[PDB]
């Protein structure tokens, strides 16, 4: 009797969730459809005159003006399903791709976005050339640095968090966000007084800002930048086309489908005075 | 997504 | 005056 | 390895960063300390903040829990070394 | 991918299925109450 | 957690923390803590040196709900007292939601013999989404 | 430079503040202290805010966590240093 | 004038009252002190609140960090004072 | 009657409870206490909760901020009183 | 069975666990000690984590607060044991 | 074929963004078209 | 430019509200002959230390 018992499937085919907090929701999304974007931002400010009554009035400054450009490159991907599958296998099988070649490509575009480098991927903010704050110019990120190599600070730590926050600027705190990876939020969460108890106080906010879990940023090494802080919506721009261009081929592999499926997104800093690093070298 | 023969995928 | 370890006054 | 990483270090913990301290004399020290181990005993004038300063009868190796800012030269005959 | 301009992009993983099956197995009790009980206790025993 | 009994005695509640931050973070946006009373109580009773309890209606563990149930092991020696993770995507029930009810007045025959069943069955789903705190080493 | 300038400072904390005291007798203390640094040994009495007072049979370098409003000159015979 | 007047005296905190003890014997003490001073070195028995009591082989001017409910008369040789 | 009735007893705290010690060797402590007066002076051995033991040559009157599991009895010629 | 064994173990705490120490000379210690409980009395050099170092001329049975992070072997003629 | 592709600009261009917290949206901010403004306060108060 | 001139302007009326003398712009509050609060008058503002 056994052969009679036919087993209930589930209704989608499911899988594991991993991480969508991708920065791409903080930053500041712009619709293109073209192969570059270019931001036009102002470096400088201008000159105002407490103009007398009847003495003169002169030229006054005006802001020269920097274009970044949005390289918008592109990123592909191309499971190949078979037609025996595709016909018999009664999940819908070309909108759970095109689910889940979404969700690979909105993960890996975080990774781009936070560290990757130039060659046919966005700059993340981390690979924009390091100016230790203070001695801050235009074309650089700043940071502060914590103390010890490894850890933060001996005698004072967590000021190494109030310093970078309250260097950040007036009016980019307004805004602003903390982002690091799950295991410096960790070993954050675990830094504790003189007694045993954790100093610090579900979007699992650090001093009233909001902090997104990354997972792609560097952990707490010698000289690395785990913990950024700052207005990503003025000062980061994603560029991109907001659907999912998908194209499927029965022809080169001839009993396969085959779906080429690639968006194309872009991105760097567009404002520096924005984004503040935590350095852990001295 | 590949073949029906293979049990995995 | 107590039981810690603290190079400490009282 | 330390397992008291994350602790933060107050004024009642233990001396983290040790030096030795010179009779300097009208320069302040570099950084003041929480106390002060005494090395050999002897007399040393301590001055404050607020300027006042008086001279301690130390002996060999205590600890005393002042926190000076600047050690003259003038009485001082005791060697000690700065705890922070 | 990130795909270059000319790359001549080949293929890419797929990911692997795996079945879990819930047994579906059942629980169940018998008590046992007497027939006098239900005819004079009128609280409604049966849905109690 | 550390030492075999209790918890790790030096630092304390950082067998809690990296429990939390080792569970991902797509899970841990609905997540919830699993315990029992009398584990409750042991994480409760912990305090920092000045005897103040150091954890400040559903009773809720570092902002991650807690469901109190009963039927998970107590702190032994090498026991998983807590668990933590997004059941809703990590446990599966599948089951009949009705309560099958057939009185018999004709086997026990001055008696009514209510023979009652439902039938029920689940284990974990994904299994990225539950982690556990031994108390081993 | 110090760098638990942010710090508050304690009772538990260590001694910021130093100052001579003298055995005024019937005058009250300008500040009291958190402790007593002897100087010189002997004995030197000491009276609380609820006025019951003892006599200290001290000794020469020893701290005494004791924090009194008024050192009397009657059976005062060892000089102290007050910290705060 | 106390800078410290705001602070809340803990059982840590430096001694602000004290007061000599006499060794009862079977009458408790009125207040139990934070905290003995020796005056005189010797032995003293000191009780707990649970009642189970040592004879302290105690030195000459030694501070000991307990808390006694009554001091007995039987094996005291050493007088204290009381710190709180 | 005790002013501080109502603070928590922490480890930092003075002494609330004692009791003598014996040198057991190889049955643990009844409570493993916050700190160790020592009666006479000589050596004693301690184990802690990881296992490992020292020998610890101790003087006469001095507390040592230890908190040991068992006190053993193979080296042990100092008699100590616990403090809790 | 500690009544403390929910208390979280601060830096100002007493000692839960100790290890004797020896004079490694540039190896690092395993676990850096809160405080270093001397044996023998003698010298010894203490490196902190920044790299300064200091002779030490310490005592038979001193305890010392300070958190080192290496004892090296050129000067050290005592013989030590960390507390943690 | 890489001089066709013509860079698309911004919509508005953008600044940075200095601070605005500027004192005027917590005192009392009064129009007035005259050369000056006049506010009489009192002084002192009366008696009882 | 008539958003950025604007904008200059409240950015650069701030430093006359709060720090500005009286020569052809506002007079902050922190120029207005501080004397001590205790010894408090009307045409002064009091400070504490």
């Amino acid at each position: 009797g056994g052969y009679l018992v036919d087993p209930q499937t589930s209704e989608t085919i499911r899988g594991v969730l991993r991480s969508t907090a991708s920065l791409r929701q903080i930053a500041s999304v712009v619709n293109v459809e073209a192969t570059s974007f270019d931001v036009l931002v102002d470096k400088t400010d201008m000159g105002s005159g407490w103009a007398s009554e009847t003495a003169a009035l002169s030229e006054t400054a005006t802001p020269q003006i920097d274009r970044i450009t949005i390289p918008l490159h592109e990123l592909a991907a191309m499971p190949k399903a078979s037609q025996r599958l595709l016909d018999d296998s009664a999940f819908d099988i070309e909108t759970w791709l095109a689910n889940r070649i979404a969700d690979k490509f909105a993960r890996a575009e975080a990774a781009a976005f936070i560290s990757g480098d130039g060659v046919d991927k966005p700059t993340g903010f981390l690979t924009k050339t390091k100016v230790a704050n203070g001695a801050w110019a235009w074309g650089s990120l700043g940071y502060v640095a914590t103390g010890a190599a490894g850890d933060f600070a001996a005698v004072n730590a967590s000021d190494a968090v109030v310093d970078l926050v309250y260097a950040l600027g007036a009016e980019y705190r307004a805004n602003a966000s903390f982002v690091m990876n799950s295991k410096t939020a960790g070993a954050v969460r675990k830094m504790k007084d003189a007694d045993g108890r954790f100093l610090w106080a579900e979007p699992a906010r650090l001093m009233g800002y909001p902090v997104l879990i990354a997972e792609d940023m560097p952990d707490i090494a010698a000289n690395a930048y785990a913990i950024a802080f700052g207005d990503f919506g003025n000062g980061y721009t994603i560029a991109e086309r907001p659907d999912l261009r998908v194209l499927r081929d029965p022809f080169s592999a001839k009993p396969h489908v085959l779906f080429y499926a690639s968006k194309r997104v872009g991105g760097d800093v567009s404002d520096f005075a924005a984004i503040k690093l935590l350095k852990f070298a001295a | 997504a590949l073949n029906s023969a293979v049990a995995a995928e | 005056i107590a039981l810690g370890l603290g190079l400490g006054l009282a | 390895m330390d397992v008291f990483a994350k602790h933060a270090v107050s004024l009642e913990s233990p001396a983290v960063r040790h030096y030795e301290i010179t009779p300097s004399d009208s320069t302040d020290l570099a950084r003041r300390p929480r106390a002060l181990r005494v090395q050999t005993g002897g007399t040393l004038v301590l001055r404050d903040e607020t300027g006042i300063t008086v001279t301690y009868t130390v002996f060999a190796g205590e600890i005393l829990p002042v926190r000076p800012v600047r050690v003259l030269a003038t009485g001082t005959t005791a060697t000690a070394v700065g705890w922070e």
